């Protein structure tokens, strides 16, 4: 298979070769955006509109974290494995808790975007007119929510090249298929609203989606699964979360089948599942009914 | 010189990322197609009017439905791209991208095109749609479906051959205009 061996080699050098000069490219424009936009908030001279100044740490959020983490650490890595892409992804196990700064920067990116189009006015406008740049300042902005979720492509496209070495990339891609979830769980975090207790105190969310509910007809409460409680709340309008009702996970129980519907599961609570106290949860598919099973009855063992 | 944004939303196989590097490299990727796209911007002349053109690629955002509208505000146009050799693209058109787009923007506008138009006609891609019961989407069919979205234009392009692809972004130009 003179022809396999060729196509794989070309296509592993290909996507080695794009991973590393976007990288690159990546920390030339956390450097530009820097350099241009935040040097004027800080250390400029012209005058900054009376409701954007001292607020640079909300506009900007932490970049100056993640460019510090990829201009001193991250590359250098991504370097060293130049010639040998198939243990590429053990660079995303070591630092894996170094990405949780993303997770941050999303949370905040709703924060500022309003901020600019409702103080900044013309500012930033005219920082880019005086200095000509090709890029906004929300082009900017927009780039590590971008390159988050580029690589987890990446180590696809990488996945299906490789004959030894899968395990390490396999568990690159998970992290890197993690990080994303993540942060898309704070997102819809950020948005429940009337929870009369501390988020903290209820330990890290796990799962989120929406399911239809007969409360013991179906009506619509998002899920939120975590270490120590699962939190029922409706939505309503804008997407916010209204705090409805919360179930201690040590006291919960499942059953996975219930007649009448494939997509459907139920939950309950005390020692005995009593019928008509039976919460009766429609999935919108087997794949999410069969993770959510996993996952409740993970959270059951570990509460025991 | 008037600033004109264009964001590309659709599913992953549709090809916006192909879609789009074809167009600024006025060639065909070839051996292999980029994965990251960045944002672009360039000038561009249509009509008498030089316009400052910004492409913006939402690939690997399709599974992150709040990662995704980010990029949503302050968008001059939308392009909901999806593809000739896949119904299911066709119907999260009006199931999933369509509503989301026009809830983030309620009024920007829209040009519906449909991908890989060189794929229609082969005798191999007929052949697989049909061991499933499927079929290519034909003009008529995404016609009503750019009449149903309300969708300005409808519009088809293959970034293989580069068949229709200029045309494409000249009508997202003239639709702001």
């Amino acid at each position: 298979n003179a022809e396999e061996k060729r196509k794989s080699a070309r296509r592993k050098e290909f996507i080695m070769a794009e991973l590393i000069q976007t990288e690159k490219a990546y920390v030339r424009d956390l450097r530009e955006c820097m350099d241009t936009y935040l040097w004027e908030m800080t250390s400029g001279v012209e005058e900054i509109p009376p409701g954007i100044v001292n607020k640079e740490l909300i506009i900007f959020g932490n970049m100056q974290e993640i460019y510090e983490f990829h201009n001193n650490i991250f590359l250098k890595e991504l370097e060293k494995y130049e010639q040998l892409p198939e243990d590429v992804g053990h660079c995303f196990v070591t630092w894996a808790d170094k990405f949780q700064m993303y997770v941050t920067y999303c949370k905040n990116k709703p924060d500022s975007t309003q901020l600019i189009l409702e103080h900044a006015g013309s500012y930033f406008d005219e920082i880019q007119q005086r200095h000509g740049l090709a890029n906004s300042i929300s082009s900017y902005l927009i780039k590590p929510v971008q390159r988050i979720t580029k690589y987890q492509l990446l180590l696809k496209e990488l996945l299906t090249c490789c004959e030894e070495g899968k395990g390490e990339i396999k568990d690159g891609l998970e992290v890197m298929l993690s990080v994303p979830k993540r942060a898309n769980d704070a997102m819809h975090l950020s948005m429940l609203e009337g929870f009369d207790e501390n988020i903290e105190s209820q330990g890290e969310l796990i799962l989120q989606e929406s399911f239809q509910v007969w409360d013991p007809k179906g009506r619509e409460r998002h899920l939120f699964l975590f270490e120590m409680s699962l939190v029922f709340s409706k939505e309503v309008k804008r997407s916010k979360y209204l705090y409805k009702s919360k179930l201690f996970t040590s006291e919960l129980g499942v059953t996975e089948h219930v007649e009448g519907d494939p997509c459907k599961f139920a939950l309950w609570v005390g020692r005995t599942p009593t019928s008509d106290n039976k919460i009766v949860l429609k999935a919108s598919s087997i794949e999410n009914k069969q993770d959510w099973i996993k996952h409740i009855r993970e959270v059951i063992q570990e509460r025991t | 010189m008037q600033a004109i944004k264009c964001v590309v939303v659709g599913d992953g196989a549709v090809g916006k990322t192909c879609l789009l590097i074809s167009y600024t490299t006025n060639a065909f990727p070839g051996e292999y197609i980029p994965t990251v796209f960045d944002n672009y911007s360039a000038n561009v002349m249509v009509d008498g009017k030089p316009v400052n053109l910004g492409l913006w690629d939402t690939a690997g955002q399709e599974d992150y439905d709040r990662l995704r509208p980010l990029s949503y505000p302050q968008t001059d146009v939308f392009l909901i791209c999806f593809s000739l050799v896949s119904p299911a693209s066709f119907e999260n058109v009006r199931a999933k991208w369509y509503p989301e787009v026009r809830h983030h923007c309620p009024n920007t506008p829209i040009i519906l095109v449909g991908t890989k138009l060189d794929l229609r006609d082969d005798k191999d891609t007929i052949e697989k749609l049909k061991e499933k019961k499927l079929t290519p989407i034909t003009y008529p069919q995404g016609l009503a479906m750019a009449k149903e979205i309300g969708a300005v234009k409808y519009l088809e392009c293959s970034a293989l051959t580069q068949r229709g692809l200029k045309t494409v972004f000249d009508e997202a130009i003239r639709a702001v205009l």
